[PDB]
Parts: C-alpha cells; sequence; structure tokens
RNA sequence: AAAACUUUCAGCAACGGAUCUCUUGGCUCUCGCAUCGAUGAAGAACGCAGCGAAAUGCGAUACGUAAUGUGAAUUG
RNA sequence: GCGAAACCACAGCCUGGGGAACGGGCCAGGCAA
RNA sequence: UUGAGAAGCUCAGACGAGUAGGCAGGCGUGGAGGUUUGUGACGAAGCCUUGGGCGUGAGCCUGGGUCGAACAGCCUCUAGUGCAGAUCUUGGUGGAAGUAGC
RNA sequence: UUUCAAUGGCCCGUCUUGAAACACGGACCAAGGAGUCUAGCAUCUAUGCGAGUGUUUGGGUGAUGAAAACCCAUCCGCGAAGGUGGGAACGCCCUUGUGGCGUGCACCAUCGAAGAGCAUAGCUGUUGGGACCCGAAAGAUGGUGAACCAUCUAGUAGCUGGUUCCUGCCGAAGUUUCCGGAUAGCAGAAACUCAGAUCAGUUUUAUGUGUAAAAUGAGAGUU
RNA sequence: GUACGUGAAAUUGCUGAAAGGGAAGCAUUGGAAAUCAGUCUUACCUGGGUGAGAUCAGUAGUCUCUCGAGACUAUGCA
C-alpha cells in the first residue's frame, strides 16, 4: 500500500511550514463501511435510558 | 417507445363500495371460500404482474416525460442535460417567492415545468 | 451546439425504399370516372394523366366545373364508358410542384396581424384557368363527338332504392 | 445457486470482481475454482493449519521446488511444530503469529490478488482445504 | 474517449443554456407576480361586507 | 489513501450526501458531474482523473 | 312520464369531535440527603378573605404577625 | 303537548325447475305502474 | 458507440392455477444518529374536492378550497408500527319513530 | 363524474361441510385494538480474533452530559487432551487433440491403526417464564353490614371467538407402514459425483405373466 | 363570537341536477350531459450593412496560483 508518505503542517497564520511528519500506518488501515455501521449501531445504543 | 398503458382504471378493493369503514385501497381477499377472489365471471379483477408497463415507459408522463420533483432552485439546475426525458415537478409546500425563481430558471434552461402556474400570477 | 448533447440513438437503417405505385388497369387516362369524395363528389370526370397516387382529373368547365385536382384512384370509382382521347392535352406540365398547395409563406411586419388588416385573397390565378381553358379546348372538342357524353359528364351520379353496387357494374 | 457472497467484506467483493473477471476470460480452472470458493460460508472455509500444508508441500517425494499453496480461508499456525519450511502462501486471511513464522524463516505470505498478477490462470499452485469435518 | 466525450455534450449542453438565457432577456416576458392567502383571504372578507 | 475503487465502495452503496433518490434514476447534487445523474463513470469523488 | 314520495351525485347549512400542532401532566432511570408524635403527630370537623364558585392559604394574632431582605406594586 | 325500548348484512310478487337449502337474489317465466 | 450504479449494461429461450406451507423484494406509521449548505407567515402539518398525474400493487407526487406553525426526501438505528369483523372497548349517530305511548 | 343502453355477477368473515347446505358474528361512522419483552438451548449466516477466546464484577480514566467513550490488573468461563484406488487443482508433454506421465486437496472407498474454536450481532426453531389477544364455577386470606367487599391473581383452557399492508417464486400431503407416536412418502434447503451415468406409473426384443437384453426420451444418482 | 384551534366520517335539513313497473348494488363497452387534461413557427442556418465588446490586439499593468492558468484595471476595435 503506497500513498503519500509526508504531510504538512500549518501555523496560526495559515502559511505552510517546512516540517513534516510521515503519514501514520493507521491511516493505511482497511476501510469497512459495513463494519463501522454495525459497530456504530451497537455503541450508540449504551447511552440509553429505560422507559 | 411511445407511453401506452396496460390498463387506465385504479384497482379498487372488493366491497369497498358497499362499506365506508373498508377503504378503497386494493387488499389481497385472503377468504377462504372468496368467489371473487377464486377469479369468477362478473367479478373485478386483481393485481398481477402481468400489468405491468413498458420497462421503458414506467414512470413516464402521457406528453413521455418522467416527473422529478424539485424542492429548491439547486434542483432545477441539474435537469439540465435530461431536459428531454424529465420534467420539473414543483415541491406543493415551495413557497411562492422561490416558485418563481424555479420557473423563471427552468425556463431558460430548457426543461419543462410541470405545475408552473401554481399560487402565482402574471402581469403585463 | 452542434456536438449531440444526449445519447439520441439515431434511427437504423430502415430497408425500405419506394418504388412506382400501380394503379387499376381501368385507371387508363382518358377514362369517365365516379368522383367519390370531397366538396365535388357524384360528379362525372375524365382522367387526364396519372400521377404518383392520385389520378390528375378535371371535368369539363364549360359542362360541370371541375378543375384541375389531384384525385386519390381509391376515392375514385373506375366507370367502363367509352374512352375519350385525351392524347390531345399536354400532361407533362400537371406535376406535384403545378397541384402543390402555396407554402404557408409571406410574413407580415408585427403591427398588420393586430386589427386584422393583413388578409390577403389566395384566388385562383388566371393562368390555372388558362390552363384549364386549354384543356377544356383540347376536350370540350373531344367530348362532343361522343353521343350524350358531354350530357353525361353533365348528370350527377346517384343511387335509387335497391341498388346494389356489386351486381351492378359501374 | 451461489453466484453474490453473503458476505459483506467490502474488499471480498472487490476480490470476487477481479475472479469473476479472470474466470470468465481464462480457459483455467483454478479460476472458476477459486471463484466458487470465494462464495463459500464461513463454515465452509476451514481454517488450514500451517504444519498441514508444510507436510502437503513436503509430501511423499517432496521435490518441493517453489510451488505456490493458495487456500481460501485462513491460515492459523501450528506451535506443536518448531522447524517451519520455506512457503510461499496465499490466503484470504493470515493469524499475526502465523505471518511472522513464515516471514522470518522461508519464504513470503501473499493475498489472493498478489497471486493473480503472478499465475492468473492457477500456474504451477497447490490449491489446499482444510479438513471439513470439525 | 468516454471522458472526452461527456465534456463535449456538457458544453454543447450549457451553450443552449447560455443562449436560451439571452433570448429570453430580449423578449419582454411577463412578470410573475405571486399570490398571498392573508390578503385575498381579508379582501375577501372585507368585500361581502362591502 | 486514494481508491477510486473503495472510495466508490462507500460513497456509491452505502451513502453519499449528493445522490438523490429517483424512481428510475439516482441524480447527483455535486457540482462537478458532466452528467448530473449518480453513476460510475460520471461520479465525480470515485473517478480519481476527471474533467 | 312531472309534483309528492323513493334513489344517487354535487352545493350549502347543521350535527359530531376524529385528525393535525402543542403541553405548568404522566411514566421511567440515575443522583443527593435524613426530618414526625404526650413540647399533642397523621387524620377530621368547624371557622376565617373588603367579595370568592371550587381551590389553595390561615387559626379569634385566621387567605396569617415578628424578624431579615428585595425595593412600588395587588389586580376581577 | 311530552315522548321510549326491542330489533336491524341487505332486501322483499310468486311460478316451477334448479341436483348441495336453493328462495332471499340463479336461469326460464309471467307479473312488474 | 460513448451501454463501468460489474449491485451496471446487454442477449437468448421456455414458462406463468393455488390452499396448508416455505422463500424473496418492497410500501407505509411514530421516534433516533447522519444528511438534503431541505421546505415553511409570499403559508408547515392537517382536511375536504367528479382537478392532473405515477406505480401491477401496497402507496406516491401535484392543482384548487379551507387552514395557520411546523415539516420532510435520502442512508442507517429503533418499536406500544398497518384492521372490516373478536355477541370486541369508548364516544358519536340513525332507521325503528313521532311509534310504543304519556 | 352522474346517467343510460346491451352483456353479466346468489352477502361478507368465521366455522361447518369434499362441496355446499349451514348455523353463527355484522345498524352505521371515528378512534383504540391482539407472536410482544426477557433468560436458556440448538441451527444458519455475517464480523473480529484464531490454539486460542471473551474490556464493561471491578479498577484506571473521562474539563466541551461524565450513566457515553477510552484504557487493563488478578482470576474465571468455554476450547485445547501409515500404504492402495477414486478423486479438486496444477505441471510435463505429444499424435498435439485424444490421452499419457505424474503431483494428488476436501473426502470416499479400502487395507489401517500435523487440533478449530471462542465472543458479538442477526435469522428461523424450540423450552420456560403472565407468553399472540379474548372468554370456565373458582379457591384462599382479610374485612363490611347467608349476603357483600378488597387482594393474593397475569389461578386454571386440549376449548370458543378474533389475530391488522402489497407483489413475486416454489407448493404439497390430504396416508402407506409398523404403532397417541416414531417411520416413510410428498415438498423443499444445503452439501456432494457425475452426462464417457444412469434412469423412466415407457414401449419392444427374447429367454423361462415375470425376468433379462433394442427403441423412445430425459443428465442422473446420493448424504 | 366564550356551544369559541383545525373541524374528518357517520348522520340530518335546504337547494340545483338527473334518474325513479317489487330493490339497489358493481364490472366491461361505449354514448350523452357536465368538466378537466395541453396545446404552439421558432427557432436553426446562411448573406450583408450598421454601431459595438475581448476570451481578439505585429499591444501596455496589477492580484492569486503554477513559464502560463485564472480574476481584473487601462487603451485600440483591426
Amino acid at each position: 500500500a503506497a500513498a503519500r508518505p509526508t504531510v504538512s503542517i500549518y501555523n496560526k497564520d495559515g502559511s505552510v511550514s517546512s516540517e513534516t511528519l510521515a503519514l501514520p500506518f493507521v491511516f493505511k488501515a482497511p476501510i469497512r463501511p459495513d463494519l463501522v455501521r454495525s459497530v456504530h449501531t451497537a455503541v450508540a445504543k449504551n447511552k440509553r435510558q429505560p422507559y | 417507445v411511445n407511453i401506452i398503458k396496460k390498463r387506465t382504471k385504479p384497482f379498487k378493493r372488493h366491497q369497498s363500495d358497499r362499506f365506508k369503514r373498508v377503504g378503497e385501497s386494493w387488499r389481497k381477499p385472503r377468504g377462504i371460500d372468496s368467489c371473487v377472489r377464486r377469479r369468477f365471471r362478473g367479478t373485478i379483477s386483481m393485481p398481477k404482474i402481468g400489468y405491468g408497463n413498458n420497462k421503458k415507459t414506467r414512470y413516464c408522463m402521457p406528453n413521455g416525460l418522467k416527473a422529478f420533483l424539485v424542492r429548491n432552485v439547486s434542483d432545477v439546475e441539474l435537469l439540465l442535460m435530461h431536459n428531454k426525458t424529465y420534467a420539473a415537478e414543483i415541491a406543493g409546500n415551495v413557497s411562492a417567492r422561490k416558485r418563481v425563481e424555479i420557473v423563471e430558471k427552468a425556463r431558460a434552461l430548457g426543461v419543462k415545468v410541470t405545475n408552473a402556474g401554481a399560487k402565482v400570477r402574471s402581469q403585463e | 451546439k452542434y456536438y449531440p448533447a444526449y445519447r439520441e440513438n439515431v434511427p437504423k437503417k430502415a430497408r425500405k425504399a419506394v418504388r412506382p405505385t400501380k394503379l387499376r388497369a381501368s385507371l387508363a387516362p382518358g377514362t369517365v370516372c365516379i368522383l367519390l369524395a370531397g366538396r365535388f363528389r357524384g360528379k362525372r370526370v375524365v382522367v387526364l394523366s396519372q400521377l404518383e397516387d392520385t389520378l390528375v382529373v378535371t371535368g369539363p368547365y364549360k359542362v360541370n366545373g371541375v378543375p384541375i385536382r389531384r384525385v386519390n384512384h381509391r376515392y375514385v370509382i373506375a366507370t367502363s364508358a367509352p374512352k375519350i382521347d385525351v392524347s390531345g392535352v399536354s400532361v407533362e406540365k400537371f406535376t406535384k410542384a403545378y397541384f402543390a398547395k402555396q407554402k404557408r409563406s409571406g410574413p407580415v411586419k408585427k403591427d398588420e396581424a393586430f386589427f386584422a388588416e393583413n388578409a390577403p385573397k389566395n384566388a385562383l390565378p388566371a393562368e390555372r384557368i388558362a390552363d384549364q381553358k386549354a384543356v377544356d379546348a383540347k376536350l370540350l372538342p373531344a367530348i362532343k363527338a361522343i353521343p350524350n357524353m358531354k350530357e353525361y359528364l353533365a348528370a350527377s351520379f346517384a343511387l335509387s332504392n335497391g341498388d346494389r353496387p356489386h351486381l351492378m357494374k359501374f | 445457486q451461489r453466484s453474490k457472497p453473503a458476505s459483506e467484506n467490502v474488499y471480498l467483493k472487490l476480490l470476487v470482481k477481479l475472479y469473476r473477471f479472470l474466470a470468465r476470460r481464462t480457459d483455467s480452472r483454478f479460476n472458476k475454482a477459486i471463484l466458487k470458493r470465494l462464495f463459500q460460508s464461513k463454515t465452509n472455509r476451514p481454517p488450514i493449519s500451517i504444519s498441514k500444508i508444510a507436510a502437503l508441500t513436503s509430501r511423499k517425494s517432496a521435490s518441493s521446488q517453489n510451488k505456490t499453496t493458495v487456500v481460501v480461508g485462513t491460515v492459523t499456525d501450528d506451535e506443536r511444530m518448531l522447524t517451519v519450511p520455506k512457503l510461499s502462501i496465499a490466503a484470504l486471511r493470515f493469524t499475526k503469529s502465523a505471518r511472522a513464522r513464515i516471514l522470518k524463516a522461508g519464504g513470503e505470505v501473499l493475498t489472493l490478488d498478489q497471486l493473480a498478477l503472478r499465475a492468473p490462470t492457477g500456474s504451477n499452485t497447490v490449491l489446499v482445504r482444510g479438513k471439513k469435518h470439525a | 474517449g468516454r471522458q472526452i466525450h461527456r465534456c463535449k455534450q456538457r458544453l454543447t449542453r450549457l451553450t443552449q443554456y447560455l443562449l436560451k438565457a439571452r433570448r429570453l432577456a430580449l423578449k419582454h416576458q411577463p412578470a410573475l407576480i405571486p399570490i398571498k392567502p392573508k390578503q385575498a383571504h381579508r379582501e375577501a372578507s372585507r368585500e361581502r361586507k362591502a | 489513501m486514494q481508491q477510486d475503487e473503495v472510495i466508490w465502495q462507500v460513497v456509491g452503496h452505502e451513502f453519499c450526501s449528493y445522490r438523490i433518490k429517483g424512481e428510475a434514476q439516482n441524480f447527483c447534487r455535486n457540482e462537478y458531474n458532466v452528467t448530473g445523474l449518480c453513476n460510475r463513470q460520471s461520479c465525480p469523488l470515485a473517478n480519481s482523473r476527471y474533467a
């Protein structure tokens, strides 16, 4: 999986800075719309009150 | 490919005429000894997949256009390239203010508006 | 704005080419015929010449007043009356253009349409009559020679009681 | 009958999309067989242990050469055997213990996409399956 | 060729929009003064009393 | 990080904020659509090179 | 065959109070706290307002007094 | 003048045959004002 | 040739009763997270109407009249979610009937 | 849309009955109104991990609801305790094709003696729990003046009546057989192996009506 | 308009309409009366003249980007 090694840090003024960070390994992990749905589906029922 | 329909009349519910508690919405009669469900003569018809219309003509108005519901003036813009097949239906709750914005924009765009004369009034 | 905006599926090459029409044998030029439909229905008219579909035909203006007109062969009864020489008249000038309906033309300025003050009249041109008067001058001499023919065209076709078109050939 | 996986692993609907094209555009039975097994349920795809794979390639006359073992399903390891042999393996999934053990001592692990770009016709590949009885 | 095909159609279809916008501006097309449900009712009742 | 295939498998099928569910066809509200419909060849987000 | 009467459909007026919108109410869960009476409690009755129909409030110091505040309203 | 309750699928000429009652509807009939 | 929503587009042929029952795709209601940079005093929701349409259908979109403050399409979550019956519960209303009668 | 003209069409639901006949329930309209919530078990599928597996007893933590999210210590639960041929797939060919030579998975025959779970979610099934909804005299405790009241009580049902939107596909059995049942059969649903293989509410041929071996068709057989 | 938000169905009264020999009822096919659906040559192409503008100048500047790609400000209209 090859993609975009470095990201650029923006200062307060909005101008780019010469420093850069390697794109973290997490940013290549699988993207799963079904698995996020069936986990958000569950995790969102966890702040419920009983009636 | 012209707009031809296998049937005009709607399917009414059986015995929906006699009663008023019985709605005219088609309900399948599940009666065990129901002769009207049994397809006897002098009875009513019943929805079948055999009554479907041409797949290149389904959803098509009698003038050949398919109705497309535009809420705001953004929606009327995307019918730029399908004006020969779709007609900009204006939603029922769109106010008379934006209703003119939708009709004037659609007139120049070249698309056909179906309810362009509602709640408004012309002035010369 | 010429590059086809939509898909616009084009008509496939249809394998139909126009061929000459074939008319009935009795429809040969110079045949008395019973006009069936139109404002001049019921008259009797001779066939000057054939056309693509119709028959360019006219009755004697000095007898019946039927002008040269395209009449479809289907709306014409082919009568077995003795044939009349029609070779004399010049039939070549009779074309589709001659019988063409005047083009929807003659634009008017957008003030005269209001108040209805531009209405012209398409009243029949004289040469159209002069064409027919020549045709009469070439068919009226022909027809009087045949006895009762001139009166036969004058008379109006009709059916009495107990008339069976199939039984009595026209 | 089975012509659409019951799965919703979005990447398995991309793997099938690759082997639907390969199956119908090549004359090999490896592709037609691979595509079928990408439709099978999780129950019908048993885990196949590393030791079972190690025995199959190094079976009888051995002569493993450099054939690639291919299995649709996981490849769980076998700590009960110490010395793993050199192996080229293609599978849907590995286990982090197994994949390290293949990588550390010997060849390499592959996913079904890296096998396809190497042997689209199933060229010199052993297609194995785990014990179904379970 | 598919991608260049769709851009040419849009350029065709956008030009016809710009043309139609021009001709409509030239013609003295009628305004569309809308209708109010409150003023229509109030004038309807005030009339009947008159 | 940039794949026309995974991006489409999310937007095309799970949820894209521009799709309008029509009766026969889906229309795309995205301003950069050359066709105005929701397709795979048309959609501006999946196709990495677009005009 | 018209009227009368009977029948269907439409207009209009009654009748009825569904629907829609809400809502100083209900229910549910969590959270904090420890406080009745022989020094007469809970409960009940009778009273009491510049006038109260219920309703609250109050006890012959009666829709409360003292005291501390707020600072000009009660309101049919 | 003051005024119910019961009841209510809907109706209501028969003649016969209509096989399972069929007459309260079906077909042959007459009647039908 | 543009026809990659590959869950798409396209081609060919046969076929079509249905109870018990099995399988599949959908329509609709209340509310929930996301969304339409959604609609709404220039009129939301509702309601009626022989207005016009859409769907085989469940249903839907719209015109007019009333109306006056909210509401919806889409992807998922969720349930006190769909009625013609139950001598069903509650309310309303008729014929009977200006009758029995007082 | 109303109406007319010609052709037509026995009241719906339930129950009964092969079927009806029936007997029921229905004066009309609106609203309310009946497989639900939960623990256990098994199955199918989906997901995460995989000889492992499971954070939520609890602790750590969470400044923008802090009953969420996020993190892991000590246990614990559930798992863990060889040849022969037929074979999927592949390579080598080589008269190529045909096939052979092989390597032979799952598994099956044979001779024989290289773990696949755990957890979550769903579906259908089953057992309990008030258990789809409605309906049987109760009985008991304790009170009030044989009677009456209140609760336990969601006491008890094989039975009665009812159980709510659309379309599409498949669609029986209606009964053998042993014996209220286990079988079977029909219908499905899955997994397999083959069309160069078997078949048939089939027909012939012929040997002695049965049996065995030609046509006519259909791919057939298993778990 | 205090029988007071919206005001549905059943149900009743008035009016207009058609229909009305012991039913009605609905379905097909039309007809008739009554009523709505929707109307559109107009644009395209070509020819010239006339004034223009600019994405054009055998042209001059600024702004943001990445030479030239945009947004403009002059100036001339070839």
